[PDB]
């Protein structure tokens, strides 16, 4: 019900709500480091 | 002077910001009030992490400055920040073009530039960047038209809706393994490039609204069985909805309204099992859509000439020299490469 496309065309929203977050890295946040992704396609790891 | 730096990547880091703190000339979410002292990492929208090539010093993998209402340009300094792997800067004004110094950001993997007032010609520079694989320059002011090497390269989403592009889609689209791909409210003109029959294994939403494309709908979009969204709405395309749209098994959302679609909805569109919005309004198609899987499925038939339906178009607008069929070969460019269904 939640597509990234759709979301691009609003200017204002992010995809990761989290600030400093990985977009491809919406998590529960525990130490934030990007470097550790686990993930490679938006559409199947969105927010 | 008298700061002690715990490592010298910091040092760098602190030379880049409080260079780019100068070229910051408005901060309404009071950013920079932080930017003080030795601690670079205590700076807001300022992130550090492990260096993985040496998990023991820390240095700065992210600057995420999203929806701050910031006003500046990218000084050349911020090229020192080599450690960085993730870049936000949605909703800012930060206006000017793109440094030619992110050549050095080697490790760079996601880049968000959207919402700002970037101008010039398309940056060239994110194209040399190894480790990049997600794009956002959406709402900007980019010229130019977009170059071919972007869909060669590598990546996961490109964005560029709403921006000055210019000089239509390039024709090795299908070469990019890009998931999203948003091409949107941008003045293309040409037609849907038939090389999207490619991105079958890899694309899941696409995007061309509010472009200036014209010409037919190409039938290889049946190879693209994985794809949830597909959006060619306020086009100038004409001709008939290719049978083959029926292979898109997984299409979630399906718009194809604001064009200039003749003939009838093939009755392969009864194979989307998983369809919850389809929108086939304001085209001019003669034969309806049957009555296979449509409760919470929307469907919006508006403005069509179907005699049976309501609030159709006009009998005048009907029967108009675009409601008539296309030779879908007038235009110029090469979609498909195979003859139409019929
Ligand atoms: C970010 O920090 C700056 C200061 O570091 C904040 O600016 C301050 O904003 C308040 C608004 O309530 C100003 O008070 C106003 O002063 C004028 C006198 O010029 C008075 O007529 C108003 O009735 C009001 O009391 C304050 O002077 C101003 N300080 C400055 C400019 O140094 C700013 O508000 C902070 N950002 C946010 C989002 O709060
Ligand atoms: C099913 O999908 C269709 C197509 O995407 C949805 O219709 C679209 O709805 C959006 C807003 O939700 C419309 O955007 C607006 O368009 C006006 C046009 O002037 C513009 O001024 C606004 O700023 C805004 O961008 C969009 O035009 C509209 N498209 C069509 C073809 O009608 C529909 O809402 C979806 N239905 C459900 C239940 O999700
Ligand atoms: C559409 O494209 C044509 C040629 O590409 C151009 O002349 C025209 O101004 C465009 N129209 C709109 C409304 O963008
Ligand atoms: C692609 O579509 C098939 C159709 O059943 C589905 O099983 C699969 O999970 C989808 N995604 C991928 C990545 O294959
Ligand atoms: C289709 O979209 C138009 C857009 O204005 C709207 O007026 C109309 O009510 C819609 N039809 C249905 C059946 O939702």
């Amino acid at each position: 019900r939640r597509y990234i496309g759709y979301d691009a065309l609003k200017k204002n929203n992010v995809p990761c709500s989290r600030r400093g977050r990985s977009y491809y890295d919406c998590k529960k946040r525990r130490r934030n480091n990007p470097y550790r992704r686990g993930c490679s396609a938006i559409t199947h790891c969105y927010r | 002077p008298s700061l002690k730096f715990e490592n010298p990547s910091l040092r760098q880091a602190y030379i880049a910001l409080q260079s780019w703190k100068q070229a910051i000339f408005s901060d309404p979410f009071n950013f920079t009030a932080n930017w003080n002292g030795s601690d670079v990492c205590s700076y807001n929208g300022i992130f550090c992490a492990p260096s993985p090539s040496s998990p023991k010093t820390r240095v700065v993998a992210g600057i995420d400055l999203n929806h701050a209402d910031m006003a500046g340009y990218l000084p050349r300094e911020l090229g020192l920040l080599t450690d960085l792997a993730l870049f936000h800067l949605n909703s800012n004004r930060f206006c000017g073009e793109v440094p030619l110094t992110f050549k050095h950001m080697k490790l760079l993997f996601e880049l968000d530039l959207s919402n700002n007032r970037f101008v010039g010609k398309f940056p060239n520079v994110v194209l040399s960047l190894p480790s990049l694989k997600f794009l956002d320059l959406r709402y900007n002011e980019f010229e130019g038209s977009i170059p071919s090497k972007l869909f060669d390269k590598e990546l996961d989403a490109i964005f560029l809706n709403h921006n000055r592009f210019m000089f239509g889609i390039p024709e090795n689209m299908g070469n990019s393994p890009v998931s999203a791909l948003v091409l949107a409210d941008n003045d293309l003109g040409g037609c849907i490039p038939g090389s999207i029959g490619l991105m079958g294994k890899t694309l899941n939403e696409i995007i061309l609204s509010n472009d200036n494309l014209t010409g037919c709908l190409p039938p290889q979009i049946g190879n693209l069985k994985n794809v949830t969204v597909f959006d060619i709405s306020f086009n100038r395309l004409s001709g008939p909805l290719p049978s083959s749209i029926g292979n898109m098994k997984s299409l979630e959302q399906l718009n194809v309204a604001n064009n200039r679609f003749t003939g009838v909805i093939p009755s392969s569109i009864c194979q989307l099992s998983n369809l919850e919005n389809f929108t086939y309004s304001s085209n001019f198609f003669t034969g309806d859509a049957p009555r296979c899987v449509a409760d919470n499925v929307v469907v919006n038939g508006s403005m069509n000439c179907i005699d049976g339906k309501e609030d159709q178009r006009s009998s005048k607008e009907c029967s108009s020299p675009a409601s008539r069929s296309v030779d879908c070969s007038k235009f110029g460019c090469n979609n498909f490469f195979s003859p139409l269904e019929n």
